[PDB]
């Protein structure tokens, strides 16, 4: 009866379940890789250039101070400020002018916002 | 028994909605007051 | 996929919190409350102005403050991750797994409140569902694309007619004439406002017969946040219609006890302060309910068909 | 000392003073005007800006200009001692039966504080009304809230009265006893008219209970603040004497309907929101803040027993103020308007009439030992003889068997002996023996609820043994 | 029979097996196409 | 912590300036007295404080402090054999400290700070704790108390103290962390504990009585409402509950009672003795005192402390009977808060969130599998009084739909000195079913079919009663009267049980079927005779009513030859008899 | 505008026994038929559409079911009309508001079925105008009202709600048009007390 074809399936339910969330060890630990090799400036420098375009009237930009060097050149290009805070790794926040709104662009963040959609989309690939 | 059982309740509903209504009557007008001396003085 | 924080919280009363400097929140939008000790709670835009916008927490606020409090937009409408998968699962109303089992991958994500069908779009009921209950079945028939509702009482066994309707529905495509082959068929099963015993009593007669393979369930606890009972038929009536309009299935949806929707509607219509109605219930709530049972039918061009069957008991009969 | 002439709003009941941050919460205040005549007043709310102050009586010569506030006290406090026993006061505690005031030996805040549960026992020990359907029915215990309900024009305050003036302990029947223990009577009137207080003051000074006795005497046309007050002093009062000189008090508020109304109004008078059909929301933690300051309490001998009276407003015992008085009080006692248009006095009625502590009060080693059954057997029979006059409308009497005859003839002699004493003062016996002399019109074996012991013993007493003298 | 539950338990595990193999087929480029949507 | 000063009074109510930072329904001290309030709403700078007692005295600018946390309970050893108010403060001390009077201010800590307790460590260092893990026991009384790590805790442990003598206070375990673990925890009234799973309720609530256990029975772990009724003993079946059933530990909450029923109760439970260790009952219960005179908060707040605690004792893997007194009286207290919050009332002045809180309150009994990885319970018995009996109170028709089962007492078989009174037509019960495995396997597998039979002659029994009004009884015929007999012979050796009696006070459950077979197999036997021609006055002088009717006074262990020597009885007599 | 209101003398044929013969209704008359659910308002709206002798019929179906107006979308093109012989639908003009649409669409679908039914009586026709239940529209009124933040009558309508009600029922009567020919609207409502 049916009693054993609920079985299959609630197998193949949690095998599915221990791939995809494998898959998302890995691609978390990739991601954590990536401050150890110089690929790293650059994507820190694209998302801080998106954060600042996220707010028009953006005043402050904040980081950890490992990456305040190479955020230097954007705060002389678009004009504000640049502090040191213990912030989230692999990402770039900005403060507004009037202090009410903050933006935030950590890469681990982006994961969890974007994993939902990105699921269904490796999940083809997998199988 | 039942019709006249049936008619105290519809009484009791009517007298309810009525004495609701002149609550949230007393509500508003409390809420204007407040504002007022709250903004204008 | 960046994230915006808003901390300009100048006021926080009963459920309601406004919101300074946030212009960019539009109307009716899903928020994410984040206080100091980083647990996050779930809110709704209600109104939104130059001054200030105003949300409802989706359950109690101990612990806010206007210091540390935060508010993040999560998503402009309301949505539902979907699939074909979510039959002989178990959700607790607000769409997250109960049973143990993994999550679903969403194969498409829909808005929860839906779209009014067009009137020119749709077709007259013309076909039954045979229920195995002798009344209904000669005297009262249910016909696919009908709302019927079953009007119970205090003491009544209504859980019991529930589950037996859920267990013994069928089509019968033999007696349609043409000998048609056999189509999919599907139970949705929405229970509001439900203790702990009339669960198990549901799982145990779910899981006996086996109809669990061909049923979705949502199933909400009376201790659980009033928001919950609001969106639990919504997101049921979603299932349906992605089912059954993308997959030709014969959908049937239960709503167990909406005496309870009722009042927590009550609760959220007081909650912010609108004008009352016969018996403190909102005055808006025949609108409120026609949203929900409106989405059945039968659509011209398409094979599938949504079935509703509403149960709720009568106050004092 | 100092005063404060900021007042820059009068309206009503209200009037507002500026920079007056000084003042504390709900603190007594004096107001003067021009012409040097003072009133007093309640401060009600307190801000940095100004302070709100209720006048008490009107506000009609008063001007922004030259009225001016000073601070009297900071908590509402009243002087007690012994000396107040045959004294008379108007609900704030000044005299007036033209004797000098006071020297109080301590001034205690009038609002009282809660007792702790665990320091209360049980109330064993009953009081003699000297009213029969009271003493022997539905028996008064030392320690008990027990109501009494009237309508619009029933003699509640005859009943008062009379409960004030006949009201002692019996220490002779419990065990030996002692020979002297004192008794006080508190007297609270709230809202009265000028007719009930000249009845009151001539009942209480013709027959020497004034000796034993506080009145707290509060008119109608008073300051509805005063009425709110004078029962907080009742009762700070009988608790000093009863928890500090081991009286044994009895305190009676004449009408608890009028202290509603007040409350009703005060509530509006600062703008909140009433409660269910217009009365405040914190109306039931009120009346128990009230009522709840009696009982008996571990290693004291002093006790306190309060007998609320309260008109009902429709003859409806549905209305909010009876609903919520029953909630706290142990039974009640109700008067009958047939009883008091047949001319029946005292008006009260047995079978609507309960007192839910009487089984603790009476038995063996107080009162006598065949009480409850005697009790239980009279409100059998009394419900047989009142059903059975009802059914002899109708069918007719010869209809009826012998018994329902009896029945019948029961209720008529009950109705016009027991009830109907009249100014008479019984004692616990004599009310015995009249019960035992209307049970004898019953035959011997249709007393179910008796023991036969009891029955061997008393039954047998023909009805002349009252009869001689009703 | 006991011996159906037996038969189907043991055709279930092997088809997890078969299934986890195969998605291990193909985990590396899952991982690539992740970060490559991820990234700016 | 916070600290600001007051800046307006007006009543209860207090705004507080320079409270930025300070959290909602956090515990505040007001005033120099340091009188405690919640915060109700927050504004800018500015935060609404509500004061519990009276705010009489108090000036503008005194300063005003926040603890920065909610109302929440201390759970460890000690509170066995204590009498708490709604916000658990021991009475008995406070009266110790301040006399006959609850001043107000005062300030004492629920668990004592000075006795000392035998320290028996269960750990070791480096090992991994998680919550809910037991770090070592402490006897109290009869019961050995286990010190539970809190459920928000993990980490490893570093160092452990050697067996002794302790104050609550001693830090008994240490974290890598830092953290200090000692014998007692704070938990918010307001949210439940954690469990790892709750299960179906497949065991009995076996409480001692007939009635109850057999015809309108409750799962442990369930819940059940009653009326309060005057002059129904409503108390003695509470203390028989108490005393009699199965539970280990229990909690009674009085949150609106009279003062003098708060004295009965109180006076009444230090006398009675414990079947089961011969000693006082008291050092197994808890009692939780309010009456109508006490602050408003306090009595809203009596039932979540006594749940909490309830649910405490279930973690540590107990059974836990809770009997809340009269939950009309907490109606009647939310009712007066939501009317100073100034919310829009729902049908009878009630708040639209009445149900609600009911539910919140109802759901948390259940028997669980707690974080230890133990079994425990909580059942929960509460009453309902409406204002006159009128069971379409919104409270009541809140209560009944949701509890499992409904005792109804009735005032009338007690005024018949029938006892315990509860009418058995009202009554009715949903755990009959699920409960039936348990009596196939426990009692017996026919157990179930002989409960329907007893129902279904009291059924008929009722269905008489018109005729029975209409004509005097000894005009039916024989078939009837026998049934008539029958019912009479239930009523009177079945249903009614003596509680003060030294064996009939409590009843075991094949003490019951065995007399349910006696009475079934008599009826039976009388039917059969019957149809053979008897008269029924020669049954209703027949031996074995004598037997049937003393059936409920044998002591338990001699039941079984009584019961068999009776089944022989009934076979003899019947031949006998033509 | 009309140049004369002229008093009706004519009935309005609605082919049901009892409502045609005991309680009978002119051609420029007004009727409502209040009652509970389930009663049969809708059926008999329906009844009137199908059978009436009125030259033109304009159904405002404001804020009810779907089905109804569907059932109508298909029959109807079937049916024959009962006096041209034609289809049925080629007389009939449907104003669809269903209970999930838009709130404030119901007071704008009224004006709009009423507007059009005085259009084709001004051409010189016999108009019957059926409007499906006018309760949802005094709901939406009692919306809009409770946003405006007004002071409200007995059960939350806005104190304004009888003058709109007249000023709706007062379109119909028989007239003499602007361009001289001779013309009526009959307005039959249904109530869901
Ligand atoms: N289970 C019982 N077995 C024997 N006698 C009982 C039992 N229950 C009650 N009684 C007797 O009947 C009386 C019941 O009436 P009483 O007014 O004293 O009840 P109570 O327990 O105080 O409750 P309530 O508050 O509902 O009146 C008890 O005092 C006792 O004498
Ligand atoms: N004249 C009739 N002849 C036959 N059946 C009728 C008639 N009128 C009503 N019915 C029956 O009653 C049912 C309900 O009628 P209808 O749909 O007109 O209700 P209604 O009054 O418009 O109610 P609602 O408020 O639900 O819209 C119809 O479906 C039909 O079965
Ligand atoms: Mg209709």
């Amino acid at each position: 009866e049916s009693a054993g074809e609920l079985l299959v399936a609630t197998a193949r339910t949690q095998a599915r379940g221990e791939v995809l969330e494998e898959v998302r060890r890995r691609v978390r630990e990739a991601l954590e890789a990536l401050p150890q090799k110089p690929e790293w400036p650059e994507v820190v420098r694209k998302l801080a250039l998106e954060a600042l375009e996220a707010l028009p009237g953006a005043k402050a930009l904040v980081a950890n101070p490992e990456d305040l060097p190479h955020l230097e050149a954007l705060a002389r290009e678009r004009g504000v400020e640049l502090q040191a805070e213990p912030a989230l790794r692999l990402g770039v926040r900005a403060v507004g002018a009037e202090g009410k709104t903050q933006v935030e662009n950590s890469l681990l963040a982006r994961l969890d916002r974007a994993w939902d959609a990105l699921s269904s989309k490796v999940a083809q690939a997998l199988w | 028994i039942p019709g006249i059982r049936a008619q105290i309740r519809f009484i009791q509903q009517v007298l309810e909605q009525r004495e609701r209504e002149d609550t949230f009557r007393l509500k508003r007008i409390k809420g204007k007051i407040e504002a007022r001396e709250a903004e204008e003085e | 996929l960046l994230k915006k924080e808003y901390t300009g919280i100048t006021y926080i009363s009963g459920p309601l919190l406004f919101v300074e400097n946030a212009k960019d929140l539009a109307y009716g939008a899903i928020v994410d409350i984040k206080d100091g000790t980083g647990r996050v709670r779930g809110g709704q835009v209600i109104e939104v102005s130059e001054e200030y916008a105003v949300i409802q927490v989706f359950e109690e606020t101990t612990g806010l403050d206007l210091a540390t409090t935060s508010v993040s937009l999560v998503e402009d409408v309301a949505r539902l991750g979907v699939s074909k998968e979510m039959l002989g699962r178990r959700f607790n109303g607000i769409g997250k797994p109960i049973d143990g089992l993994p999550p679903i991958t969403p194969e498409k994500r829909l808005p929860i409140t839906g779209l009014p069908l067009n009137p020119v779009a749709r077709r007259k009921p013309e076909q039954f569902i045979q229920t195995g209950i002798s009344t209904i079945d000669v005297m009262n028939t249910l016909v696919r694309g009908q709302k019927l509702p079953i009007f119970s009482g205090s003491g009544l066994p209504a859980n019991e007619i529930a589950a037996q309707i859920a267990r013994q529905a069928t089509v019968r495509p033999d007696l349609s004439g043409e000998g048609e082959k056999e189509e999919p068929f599907a139970v949705v099963f929405a229970a509001m406002g439900i203790t702990q015993r009339e669960l198990s009593y549901f799982i145990q007669e779910f899981e006996r017969t086996g109809a669990l393979s061909r049923s979705v369930l949502f199933l909400n606890k009376a201790d659980d946040p009033t928001i919950e009972r609001i969106l639990t038929p919504r997101m049921a009536l979603t299932v349906a219609e992605y089912l059954a309009f993308e997959h030709d299935y014969h959908v049937l949806v239960i709503l167990t006890d909406m005496t309870n929707y009722c009042e927590a509607l009550r609760e959220i219509g007081a909650a912010r302060e609108e004008i009352p109605g016969r018996r403190g219930y909102p005055g808006y709530m025949y609108t409120d309910l026609a949203t929900i049972y409106e989405r059945a039918g039968v659509v011209e061009g398409k094979k599938g068909s949504v079935t509703q069957i509403p149960i709720l008991s009568m106050p004092d009969d | 000392k100092k005063e404060y002439t900021g007042i820059t709003y009068i309206s009503g009941p209200l009037l507002f003073v500026e920079n007056a941050k000084d003042l504390a919460y709900g603190a007594i205040v004096d107001i003067k005007d021009g012409t040097g005549r003072v009133r007093g007043g309640q401060v009600i709310e307190v801000s940095e800006e100004y302070a709100v102050i209720q006048v008490f009586e009107e506000t009609t010569g008063l001007d922004l200009a030259t009225t001016s506030v000073s601070l009297v006290e900071d908590v509402a406090r009243l002087g007690v001692s012994k000396e107040m026993l045959g004294r008379r006061f108007n609900g704030i505690g000044k005299p007036i039966d033209g004797l000098p005031p006071i020297t109080p030996e301590k001034r205690l805040p009038i609002t009282g504080l809660p007792l702790n549960p665990v320091a209360r026992r049980k109330p064993e020990q009953f009081i003699q009304t000297g009213i029969s359907t009271i003493d022997v029915m539905n028996t008064l215990v030392r320690g008990q809230k027990l109501p009494i309900f009237s309508g619009s024009g029933l003699p509640a305050n005859e009943i008062a009265a009379q409960i004030a003036r006949q009201a002692t302990v019996r220490p002779d029947l419990s065990g030996e006893g002692e020979k002297e223990e004192p008794f006080a009577v508190v007297f609270a009137a709230m809202g009265i008219t000028q007719r009930e207080l000249s009845y009151f003051i001539q009942e209480f000074e013709r027959t020497g209970a004034l000796s034993r006795s506080v009145l707290f005497l509060n008119k109608a046309d008073d300051p509805t603040i005063e009425r709110i007050l004078t029962p907080r002093m009742a009762l700070t009062v009988a608790e000093y004497l009863a928890f500090e000189h081991d009286y044994h008090v009895l305190v009676i508020l004449t009408d608890m309907t009028n202290y509603c109304e007040a409350l009703r109004e005060i509530g509006a008078a600062r703008e909140e929101i009433p409660g269910r059909r217009g009365y405040p929301g914190y109306m039931y933690t009120d009346l128990a803040t009230i009522y709840e300051r009696a009982g008996v309490v571990e290693g004291k001998k002093g006790s306190v027993t309060q007998i609320p009276i309260l008109s009902m407003p429709d003859d409806d015992r549905t209305h909010p103020i009876p609903d919520l008085t029953g909630y706290i009080t142990e039974g009640q006692i109700q008067l009958s308007r047939e009883l008091h248009r047949k001319g029946i006095y005292p008006p009260i009625d047995p079978l609507p009439s309960l007192s839910r502590l009487m089984n603790n009060g009476v038995g063996k080693g107080k009162t006598r030992e065949d009480h409850k059954q005697v009790s239980d057997q009279l409100y059998s029979a009394y419900a047989n003889g009142v059903d059975i006059r009802k059914l002899v409308a109708i069918i007719g009497e010869d209809a009826l068997t012998e018994n329902d005859r009896r029945y019948l003839q029961f209720a008529d002699a009950f109705e016009r002996f027991f009830i109907n004493q009249g100014q008479q003062n019984r004692s616990i016996e004599e009310s015995l023996q009249i019960a035992w002399a209307l049970l004898s019109m019953l035959p011997q074996g249709e007393l179910k609820r008796i023991s036969k012991d009891h029955i061997g013993k008393y039954y047998g007493q023909k009805l002349e043994e009252i009869w001689g003298a009703p | 029979t006991e011996a159906l539950l037996a038969r189907y338990r043991e055709r279930a595990e092997a088809e997890a097996k078969a299934v986890r193999e195969k998605a291990m087929a193909r985990l590396d480029e899952a991982v690539a196409l992740v970060l490559k949507e991820v990234l700016p | 912590m916070i600290q600001g000063v007051i800046q307006k009074i007006a009543g209860p109510a207090v705004i507080a300036k320079g409270m930025l930072g300070a959290r909602m329904y956090d515990i505040c001290k007001v005033g120099e007295e340091g009188l405690v309030g919640e915060i109700i709403r927050l504004d800018g700078d500015t935060a609404f404080v509500q004061v519990y007692e009276d705010t009489s005295g108090l000036k503008v600018g005194e300063p005003v402090v926040s603890t920065g946390l909610p109302l929440a309970v201390e759970l460890g050893p000690g509170m066995l054999n204590g009498i708490y108010d709604g916000i658990q403060r021991p009475l008995e001390r406070i009266r110790e400290k301040t006399g006959i009077y609850i001043t107000r201010g005062v300030v004492v800590h629920a668990l004592d700070r000075e006795k000392k307790w035998a320290w028996t460590p269960m750990v070791k260092p480096g090992d991994e704790v998680r919550g809910g893990m037991v770090l070592g026991t402490v006897p109290e009384f009869g019961f050995t108390h286990k010190i539970l790590v809190p459920p928000d805790v993990r980490g490893r442990v570093k160092e452990v103290k050697p067996a002794g003598e302790y104050t609550v206070e001693e830090p008994v375990v240490v974290l890598e962390d830092g953290t200090e673990l000692k014998m007692y925890h704070t938990w918010p009234v307001r949210r439940a504990r954690p469990v790892q799973r709750k299960l179906d309720p497949n065991t009995p609530f076996l409480t001692g009585m007939r009635i109850l256990d057999v015809l309108f029975p409750v799962a442990m772990g369930g819940t059940a409402a009653i009326p309060g009724p005057f002059g129904a003993g409503k108390s003695v079946t509470q203390q028989s509950l108490a005393k009699w059933s199965n539970a280990d530990v229990v909690v009674y909450v009085g949150c609106g009672e009279r003062g003098n029923e708060m004295t009965d109760v109180l006076v009444e439970f230090p006398e009675l003795t414990d079947p089961k260790t011969g000693g006082p009952l008291m050092h197994r219960t808890v009692l939780i005192a309010n009456t109508s005179n006490m602050p408003v908060a306090a009595r809203e707040a009596s039932i979540y402390v006594g749940v909490t605690i309830a649910e405490y004792f279930r973690d540590q893997g107990f059974s836990v009977a809770l009997m809340a007194d009269s939950t009309s009286r907490w109606a009647e207290a939310l009712r007066e808060i939501s009317s100073r919050l100034e919310e829009m009332p729902a049908e009878e002045g009630y708040p639209p969130y009445l149900a609600a809180r009911l539910a919140a309150f109802y759901e948390r009994a259940g028997k669980v599998i707690t974080l230890g990885g133990e079994e425990g319970a909580v059942t929960i018995v509460g009453a309902v009084s409406p204002p006159g009996g009128d069971m379409s109170e919104p409270v009541t028709q809140s209560t009944l739909r949701i509890v499992g089962a409904f005792w109804r007492l009735d005032a009338s078989l007690a005024f018949r000195r029938h006892f315990p009174a509860i009418n058995w037509n009202g009554s009715y019960s949903l755990f009959t079913s699920a409960l039936d495995p348990w009596y196939r396997e426990n009692v017996a597998e026919d157990y179930p079919e002989l409960r329907d039979a007893i129902s279904e002659l009291l059924q008929r029994e009722a269905g008489l009663q018109e005729i029975v009004q209409l004509v005097g009884p000894d005009a039916l015929q024989d078939a009837e009267r026998l049934v008539i007999e029958v019912g009479r012979i239930i009523r009177e050796d079945f249903l009614q049980q003596n509680a003060y009696h030294e064996v009939d006070a409590y009843c075991s459950m094949k003490k019951a079927y065995g007399i349910m077979k006696m009475i079934l197999a008599f009826y039976k036997e009388a039917e059969a005779a019957i149809k053979r021609g008897v008269s029924i006055d020669e049954i209703l002088q027949l031996p074995v009513l004598e037997r049937i009717g003393r059936a409920r006074y044998v002591s338990e262990e001699e039941f079984p030859a009584y019961f068999e020597e009776a089944m022989k009885e009934i076979q003899g007599a019947f031949k006998a008899l033509a």
